[PDB]
């Protein structure tokens, strides 16, 4: 018994390709489109809620996840792989940072920790790479707002705006035309909804779209009062109603 | 059992080569070119970013050039994720040495240890090697300014000027042509950029597709300063040499 | 390192011409408190062995479970479990004696004093002692605790050496045991009137007697005793 | 115990008593406190008999393995250091050993090493170890010269143990003599104190404290 | 590929059988047992004339009463000898006596099959273990990487083994003297060796009760070589 | 606090002749002021003409004897039924005892038999493994009473030749088995008189080239 | 074919080829015979030599005073298994003061051999054993196969040409079973049994190996001039 | 842990992984060892496809294991560092317990033992390195030169070469080296070593390294000009 697979399942081919990483990226390509846009006073991340069945309650399945009060994540590719990554990402934010410094990690460093986990699945014994690409949007005091992409290889890049998955090629072209360095958050949400309509085929409403922002602090969502320095989470998930309001003035 | 699926990453070919090391080097040859040039009064590190997108955030980005300590930096060529694993090890190794001896680590010692780690992955453990080649640029009070390179085999060597990644053959010929020993930093800056500009697979070399860094004694009196160039500073140095 | 909590007192025994007798009272003391009164400290293993245990009762219950498990394990893949390959007293003893010494050597003893009484397959009488230290010894008469001090002297008047065993009948031997139990009730402050007695004979087999009582006690002479010396009234 | 060994012109003298104690109980009078490790190496014993006996026999096994592996007799320095490194591993556990590794090799010449159970290892020309070491030192130091003859040196070593055997209550029995030269060790007999004392008293005229 | 501890259809361990082929490539080693002693002799086989032949150590001491000769991948023998030496000395420590030659061999052979997926492969070397004890007298053992050992009156291992073994079959009798055995090893070695036999490319040794295990000098072996040539020419 | 050791009393005695050896020991077993057994043997035939006794703490003594008996068994298996010599057994026992140097067997051990030249041999051990061959040795509770008597009667200590002005010692000589058994019996009766842990019975094991014979004698039971 | 790479693989017909190949190593081994009466049990083993200069491979091993076996196949594997038996016999003595039953001895060998046939990396034992013994239920004879299968028998034989001796014993069953209180006659029957497996070679003084255990007889092996009586 | 038996026997009785490790040695730059009457000299090839090198800081081919013993090699450079490190540690460990520096035979035997262990250990490949170990035993003036190889065998040599085109330089040494009369002086020994490398090297510029070891921890490396003088002298005598 015991894990006898103590050797790498991802290896270099004669051409220099890492097969399993390439194939993991192929799995991401098949995945549903998700995107992220950075504004001057915020960041927006969005994706389509592909329902497996109309009997299934798509509210119970959350593609956009809170990692810290000021950091959120969305993906394209294999959902289960994403789910466990979010669990590990939330925990590493505490163990390797908050329990040491008494504050949440900045976006770039949390991203770095998630990348490390995905890189190890590329080299460690008896495991395949993760079949997902992440888009991590976040804010911190000294770096401001930021948006990062994390690939199966463990590589990560910062973006002004980008898209991943099914119709990423067309979506990226759309974002290049619309993006400028003076975009306000509401303008970025508007563009996000426009970009996403191109890739979505069926219904396009607040129940089939999942969208969250990293913006101003939300004292109402904090849960308590009395500490002036604690002002609430910058991560907010837009409600089904809040999306439909913006779809009328589209 | 599991024997069926073992690639056997740490074995010899009939010719006496390490398959995985050779294939990792083939991987690195497609990575963005990185150049190191050592002058008498400093060191230059120049690196070309891999096909950039216009919506990539350029100023808050780090792909090629990394800081190991205040006196030593590296240029990367290969898998960034792999490089970061090795960089954090190298950063820790430097601090261990400082903690033990109350002295900054000599460049070669840091390079040797990082290279020894790579070597281990080629001889035992059954894991794939790190698909990374480094250019180490650093200073210590024994040998002064030093350039090294290491590759997946775990073999390292010292250089006056060197390139890694893509088009090293063409790049090394151009460096070998124009390099001389009494060279200054500002001249080396110009050589580094001119070499990339000719060996680049892109149409034209621009500020947004470059990372640049210098290690001078250009601080105030007998002390070393690391300068990781900002986007606007690369834009200016590119105009100053007359490439754009 | 332990300290005994709920305890059992003396266990006494002796050999006779055809077999062995063993006895022990039914008390579970909690220090000076005579807490439990329905405790059986004689545990039969098969139809040819009885293990009498004194000392810590929690450790006694542990040993009960080991012996119970030993019978089960011996029955496994053993067609002669109730015949030639049945458990002997000598097997049961050596097992316990091994355990007792292993536990003392790990500085975590079973706080007990054990006497294994039985009859071997060839008719030979078996009687041997073992305690928390792993110390073992055999004798025509064996006893634990206060029994060693008060019972053995009485039982040795009947069987003083090996040659006295064939001369001793079961009627004589049982009478001596029952007398000894009375003497212990007079003098042991952690003893009870109620007790159990077991006879393992090579002909009649195992006879287990429960709910016996000490009787024919001399208390009458107490009425004449006054004060501690000079007191006439 | 009382054991000594000193270096001189004609090599090394080694002398020991033969008593074993268990408190004030005399456990033995005929004990061997010198171990012949090889034809050129000796080891003296003092302290816990079992520790001395067990670990010095073990030392001999290690010295044998050395000459098998290296095709060369082990040095006195290396032999002593095996033992000292061993007892240092057990430091604090309660070993009680007072030892002297005496021998000859080409590269070293005649050499003596003191090794004890608290890890002390010392090279030197003269050592006395045991409960009666002080009594032996008194006689040995006051009569010692480098230019002693083999005959005189043998006697001084014998006389020094006798002195301690007399005064020290935990020393006695008999004297075991050895002489180490470039050709190896040479045994110079067992000398019972029961006879040796009176023989020395009469011939030497010493021990005037005793009733003749 | 395939498991290291796999059986062939004929009922043999592949790796053990392949290691036997490696031993056939090795240099010749011969042993002969008499009532006056056991003789061990080997072919040194220097790969080049610049190589100092006296550094070729293919005959080895285990204890004073036990010697050993090897053939095959001789680098593999180092840990086997180390174990044998420790086993011999350890037994002397525990029991204050010399260890039986058979018991020593059995201890070495216990390492043999401690391989699999313990070490990664069997040993690629065969050993001739010669010695003497008080019980069974002068003995010669052939220890293989299979874990098996046979006692022999005489035995040859290595490249010229089957030819030399057939020669030993005819020549050996129960009344051989030590001197007769010495010459017999030299005679048979000279026959199977490629290069011409002399004191520099061949080595003799013996174990006797009185003097223990002794490797012969190049001066002593040279005289036995000269004595051998004269005796063959004499009839 | 739990005390893992106990004292089961008794005493043992070994004497060596020219072509024989005896190992005697009383059969009494005690704890504190109580008698556990009047006949509990502690001198055992361990095979290969070796007799052994480990006196002191019985549980440790029984464990040691049991381990040595098992050591003899495996010596046969591992070395082609070779006979374990008395000198080799002694060394083996040292290692058994010293293996528990920091949690000792509380016993004084004695073994007896014949050496490889056929002569009688007695080896004695301390609790942690130190050993020595001797002609004579007493061990256990009454060893302090018996041992000096043996020094006088077996090795003729302090005995000089009459009329020689205390200059010539009484010459050493081997004793007959009949003389040795007289000394053993007198030694134990004397020890029984003045030591409360000694009595009940005496069991002697005599070892010759023909094998191991036993002799039993009653001792005072008070 | 494709299902004989390791012991962990079943064939399409439900066979374990590595176990069968281990069984094949026994057939290549030299013949050995086992038989018993009600009072005694006897092992007779034909020893094999490398050549005339070599010794004859010892086939019989003692496990306890009342038990032992003979081997056929890989001798080192027999040494491992015999050593395991020695320990189990010895555990029974030290802990329970009880001689290990010959039946339990078989059960323990079966379970030890089985674990090697179900796990990756390991291999089956390459040897067959004939265990004889005398315990509380009289004389016994067992046949161990490295598949794990252990079998109690009146008589049997394993090794090359073992079918000749096995047929003879099957005929002689009624005769030799009642050889009670007579060691030499039970051995004679065993020596005559092993003779049915001989081809070209005959039983010599340093070739034959006999062992016996019984009511008042410890397990003892006879070699050399001690077996000259039975030729 | 990774357990795979990488070094295993083949039907013909060969361990291919060990034999393929020898091919890596054959690929490596040439290294030569020649021992004289009172010295040993270690010569090493350095391939000239690498210009723009920094020879100050580039790892030297000959490494000091202790003050009295040196080690050169042929084969994989990264592998050699591991052997050198282990050897250096064992050298200090020997001084610590035996109170005496290692003999050249002992140090060789240790290095060879490490190489052998990697041929029958699970999860590891053999070292693709053969070494030349040279020096002088403590308080001894007899020169010592030993060779090791991936299999683990080691032996003493009057003179020996390893690496690429080593069979050519071994041919040269076999006729030019006299056993009865080895190079009597340092100059003679260095010249014979340089001569032997000039059969294979190319140019005698910055392609040849020479290290001279003499008794009592006397080790020195020759500079370019010093070596170039031997190259100049040999060529002028050749034209005859
Ligand atoms: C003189 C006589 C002073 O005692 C010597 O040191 C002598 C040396 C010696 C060496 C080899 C053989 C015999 C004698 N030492 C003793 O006789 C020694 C004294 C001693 C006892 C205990 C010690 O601490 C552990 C230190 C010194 N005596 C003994 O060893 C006696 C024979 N045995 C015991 O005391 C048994 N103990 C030893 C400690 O562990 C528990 C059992
Ligand atoms: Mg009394
Ligand atoms: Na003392």
């Amino acid at each position: 018994m015991t894990d006898r697979y103590s050797f790498s399942l991802t290896t270099f081919s004669p051409s220099g390709k890492l097969g399993q990483i390439d194939y993991a990226l192929t799995a991401v390509k098949q995945g549903v489109t998700s995107l992220g846009i950075k504004a001057t006073n915020g960041v927006v991340i969005a994706t389509e809620k592909k329902s497996s069945s109309p009997l299934a309650m798509s509210e119970t399945l959350s593609k956009v996840s809170l990692l810290t009060p000021d950091i959120g994540a969305v993906y394209s590719g294999m959902g289960p792989d994403y789910r466990v990554l979010v669990d590990k990402s939330r925990k590493v934010a505490h163990t390797s940072y908050k329990r040491i410094y008494g504050e949440y990690p900045p976006t770039k460093l949390l991203v770095s920790e998630v990348a490390k986990i995905m890189q190890e699945a590329t080299q460690s014994g008896g495991v395949r790479p993760f079949g997902v690409s992440l888009l991590i949007a976040g804010h911190d005091e000294f770096n401001g707002f930021s948006l990062y992409q994390v690939d199966p290889s463990g590589s990560y890049f910062p973006w002004k705006a980008t898209a991943i998955g099914k119709g990423s090629v067309a979506a990226k072209t759309f974002l290049e035309k619309r993006w400028n360095d003076e975009l306000e958050l509401e303008d970025a949400i508007h563009i996000a909804l426009l970009t996403l309509k191109e890739s979505v085929e069926g219904e396009f409403n607040g129940d089939t779209i999942e969208l969250a922002i990293i913006g101003d602090e939300n004292p109402d969502l904090l849960g308590y009062t009395g500490i002036p320095t604690d002002k609430g989470p910058r991560f907010r998930k837009l409600t089904s109603q809040e999306i439909n309001d913006r779809l009328e003035a589209l | 059992g599991s024997r069926r699926y073992d690639s056997r990453t740490t074995i010899f070919s009939p010719e006496g080569r390490l398959y995985q090391v050779e294939y990792a080097l083939e991987s690195i040859s497609h990575a963005g070119t990185a150049i190191g040039i050592m002058a008498s009064d400093g060191i230059v590190l120049a690196a070309e970013r891999k096909v950039t997108s216009t919506l990539l955030e350029q100023d808050t980005s780090t792909e090629k050039l990394y800081k190991l300590n205040d006196k030593i930096a590296v240029a990367v060529a290969g898998l960034t994720a792999d490089a970061e694993i090795l960089i954090n090890t190298a950063r820790i190794h430097a601090q261990n040495y400082l903690k033990t001896y109350n002295e900054d680590i000599p460049v070669e010692i840091l390079v040797r240890r990082l290279s020894d780690i790579k070597q281990g992955y080629t001889q035992h453990g059954g894991l794939r090697p790190f698909g990374v080649s480094f250019i180490y640029a650093g200073y210590d009070d024994r040998y002064g300014y030093q350039l090294y390179t290491s590759n997946p085999s775990g073999n390292y060597t010292g250089w006056k000027a060197i390139s890694v990644g893509a088009n090293t053959s063409a790049a090394q010929t151009l460096l070998q042509m124009d390099y001389k020993d009494d060279m200054k930093v500002d001249d080396a800056i110009e050589l580094a950029l001119k070499t990339l500009s000719k060996t680049t697979d892109s149409s034209a070399l621009t500020y947004d597709r470059l990372e640049f860094a210098t290690i001078r004694k250009g601080a105030n009196d007998g002390e070393v300063y690391q300068k990781i160039f900002k986007p606007q500073e690369i834009k200016d140095i590119l105009v100053k040499t007359g490439i754009t | 390192t332990q300290q005994p909590i709920v305890t059992g007192t003396s266990v006494i025994s002796m050999k006779y011409d055809n077999g062995v007798i063993i006895a022990a009272d039914n008390l579970g003391s909690y220090g000076s408190l005579l807490r439990f009164n329905g405790v059986e400290r004689l545990i039969p293993v098969g139809d040819n062995t009885v293990v009498g245990i004194s000392g810590d009762i929690s450790d006694m219950q542990h040993i009960e479970r080991l012996l119970k498990d030993l019978v089960t394990e011996n029955a496994y893949d053993n067609p002669l479990a109730d015949a030639e390959e049945a458990l002997e007293p000598s097997y049961i003893f050596e097992y316990l004696a091994t355990v007792m010494y292993q536990r003392r050597s790990k500085m975590n003893p079973l706080w007990n004093a054990i006497i294994v009484a039985g009859v071997q397959s060839n008719g030979d009488q078996f009687l041997r002692y073992v305690n928390l230290l792993g110390v073992t010894y055999s004798s025509p008469t064996l006893a634990t605790g206060f029994g060693a001090h008060m019972a053995n002297p009485l039982l040795r008047k009947v069987v003083d050496r090996e040659s006295d065993i064939p001369k001793t009948t079961v009627q004589v031997a049982e009478e001596a045991i029952v007398n000894a139990m009375r003497v212990l009730y007079y003098r042991d402050a952690r003893s009870s009137r109620n007790f159990s007695l077991a006879i393992i004979d090579k002909n009649t087999g195992l006879t287990f007697k429960k709910n016996l009582q000490v009787e024919n006690m001399k208390w009458d002479f107490a009425k004449d005793i006054k004060g501690y010396g000079t007191q006439k009234i | 115990t009382t054991t000594l060994a000193f270096r001189f012109q004609g090599g090394i003298i080694v002398a020991v008593d033969s008593r074993a104690t268990a408190g004030n109980w005399v456990a033995s009078q005929t004990v061997k406190k010198v171990i012949e490790i090889n034809p050129f190496l000796l080891g003296t014993m003092a302290g816990c008999a079992a520790d001395c006996q067990f670990w010095e026999t073990w030392l001999g096994s290690q010295c044998r393995l050395h000459e098998l592996r290296e095709k060369e007799r082990i040095s006195v320095a290396a032999a002593s250091k095996i033992l000292s490194n061993l007892v240092y591993q057990y430091k604090g556990a309660g070993l009680s050993m007072g030892t002297m590794i005496c021998g000859y090799t080409r590269k070293e010449g005649p050499t003596i090493y003191y090794v004890d159970s608290d890890g002390t290892r010392l090279k030197g020309d003269i050592f006395c170890v045991g409960s009666g070491q002080t009594f032996a030192y008194g006689v040995l130091d006051s009569n010692y010269k480098w230019d002693l003859s083999v005959e005189d040196a043998l006697y001084l070593g014998k006389r020094s143990i006798l002195a301690a055997a007399h005064r020290d209550a935990y020393s006695g029995g008999s004297v075991n003599l050895y002489h180490v030269t470039e050709d190896g060790w040479i045994y110079h007999g067992n000398h019972d104190v029961g006879e040796l004392f009176w023989k020395v008293k009469e011939e030497e005229g010493s021990f005037n404290n005793v009733i003749g | 590929d395939r498991g290291v501890s796999t059986f062939s259809p004929e009922g043999r361990l592949f790796q053990v059988e392949y290691s036997l082929e490696a031993i056939k490539l090795g240099s010749t080693a011969i042993g002969i047992a008499t009532k006056e002693g056991v003789v061990l002799g080997v072919e040194k086989r220097a790969t080049s004339p610049l190589l100092e032949s006296d550094s070729i150590e293919k005959i080895v001491e285990i204890d004073r009463h036990i010697g050993c000769a090897m053939s095959g991948l001789t680098a593999d023998a180092r840990s086997m000898i180390e174990h044998a030496r420790t086993a011999a000395v350890t037994h002397n420590l525990y029991y204050d006596e010399d260890i039986n030659v058979e018991s020593l061999t059995q201890s070495v052979c216990d390492l043999a099959l401690r391989f699999g997926e313990l070490m990664s492969r069997p040993f690629g070397v065969a050993l001739l273990i010669a010695g003497h004890d008080a019980d069974d007298g002068y003995q010669l053992f052939h220890a293989e990487p299979s874990g098996t050992f046979y006692r022999y009156n005489a035995k040859a291992i290595g490249s010229g083994s089957e030819g030399a073994q057939a020669e030993l079959l005819n020549e050996w009798h129960s009344s051989l003297t030590l001197k007769e055995a010495e010459l017999l090893v030299l005679k048979i070695l000279k026959q199977v060796m490629e290069e011409k036999l002399d004191e520099n490319n061949a080595q003799l040794s013996c174990i006797t009760k009185q003097d223990g295990f002794k490797i012969y000098d190049n001066e002593k072996t040279a005289e036995l070589i000269k004595e051998l040539k004269e005796k063959e020419a004499a009839e | 606090q739990f005390n893992p050791y106990g004292d089961n009393g008794g005493t043992i005695l070994g004497i060596a002749g020219e072509d024989f050896a005896v190992l005697a020991g009383d059969t009494r077993n005690i704890t504190d002021y109580s008698i556990n057994s009047r006949y509990e043997p502690k001198v055992f035939d361990c095979g290969d003409n070796i007799v052994m006794s480990a006196n002191g703490f019985a549980a440790d003594g029984d464990a040691l004897v049991k381990r040595f008996k098992n050591s003899v068994k495996w010596y046969h298996f591992d070395h082609n039924d070779k006979k374990l010599s008395i000198n080799s057994a002694a060394r083996n026992i040292q290692h058994l005892l010293y293996g528990k140097r920091f949690f000792p067997y509380y016993v004084h051990t004695i073994i007896a038999g014949l050496d490889e030249d056929g002569k009688g041999a007695v080896y004695s051990f301390d609790p942690v493994g130190s050993y020595e061959r001797e002609q004579c040795r007493a061990g256990g509770a009454a060893a302090s009473l018996i041992m000096p008597f043996l020094d006088n009667q077996v090795n003729f200590k302090n005995q000089y030749e009459p009329g020689t002005n205390g200059k010539v010692k009484k010459p050493l000589k081997y004793l007959s088995v009949e003389e040795v058994i007289k000394l053993v019996r007198d030694s134990f009766t004397s020890a029984t008189e003045r030591h409360i842990q000694v009595g009940d019975g005496l069991e002697i094991l005599i070892v010759t080239k023909d094998g191991v014979r036993k002799e039993f004698y009653e001792l005072k039971r008070d | 074919n494709n299902y004989d790479g390791d012991t962990v693989t079943f064939s399409p017909t439900g066979r374990l080829f590595q176990v069968e190949y281990a069984l094949e190593a026994i057939k290549q081994g030299s013949v050995t015979v086992g038989l018993r009466s009600n009072t005694h049990a006897v092992l007779v083993a034909l020893k094999r030599n490398a050549d005339e200069l070599s010794s004859y491979q010892k086939k019989i091993i003692k496990c306890d005073e009342h038990m032992g076996l003979s081997l056929a196949g890989l001798a080192p594997d027999a040494r491992v298994l015999s050593n395991y038996l020695r320990q189990q016999c010895n555990y029974s003595s030290l802990v329970f003061n009880r001689k290990l039953a010959v039946e339990r001895a078989g059960h323990l060998l079966c379970d030890k051999a089985q674990k090697n046939t179900q796990s990756y990396g390991g291999r089956p034992y390459g040897v067959g054993l004939l265990i004889i013994g005398y315990d509380k239920s009289g004389a016994h004879l067992l046949e161990f196969q490295p598949s794990g299968n252990v079998t109690e028998l009146y008589g049997t034989a394993i090794g090359a040409r073992s079918q000749g001796a096995k047929t003879y014993l099957e005929r002689t069953l009624d005769t030799f079973i009642k050889i009670d209180g007579n060691p030499d006659e039970l051995i004679k029957a065993g020596v005559e049994a092993i003779s049915q497996s001989l081809r070209d070679e005959s039983l010599t003084v340093d070739n034959l190996s006999i062992a016996i255990v019984g009511k008042d007889t410890p397990f003892t092996i006879y070699d050399g001039e001690a077996v000259a009586k039975y030729i | 842990g990774y357990d795979r038996a990488l070094s295993i026997f083949s039907p013909d009785g060969h361990i291919f992984q060990v034999e393929y490790a020898l091919e890596a040695v054959k690929r490596g730059t040439c290294a030569v060892g020649v021992k004289g009457k009172n010295c040993v000299v270690l010569g090493c090839e350095r391939r000239s496809t690498l210009k723009l090198q920094d020879t100050r800081i580039t790892p030297s081919k000959v490494s000091k294991i202790d003050s009295h013993v040196v080690l050169s090699f042929s084969g994989l450079n990264a592998d050699s560092r591991i052997l050198i490190e282990k050897a250096r540690v064992e050298a200090q460990s020997h001084r610590l317990t035996l109170e005496d520096p290692v003999t050249v035979e002992y140090l060789t035997r240790y290095v060879a033992g490490v190489q052998q262990r990697y041929t029958q250990s699970g999860g590891v490949r053999p070292f693709g390195v053969s070494t030349l170990i040279a020096g002088f035993d403590p308080r001894d003036d007899e020169p010592k030169l030993y060779q090791t190889e991936p299999s683990g065998i080691y032996s003493s040599w009057s003179a020996q070469t390893i690496g690429r085109n080593s069979k050519t330089v071994r041919e040269f040494l076999e006729k030019n080296y006299d056993r009865k009369e080895p190079p009597a002086t340092v100059e003679e020994c260095v010249k014979l070593t340089v001569r032997s490398l000039l059969e294979v090297v190319q140019t005698g510029a910055k392609n040849i390294e020479i290290t001279v070891v003499k008794p009592d921890s006397d080790i020195v490396a020759l500079s370019s000009e010093e070596i170039n003088q031997y190259v100049t002298q040999i060529e002028q005598e050749k034209q005859e």
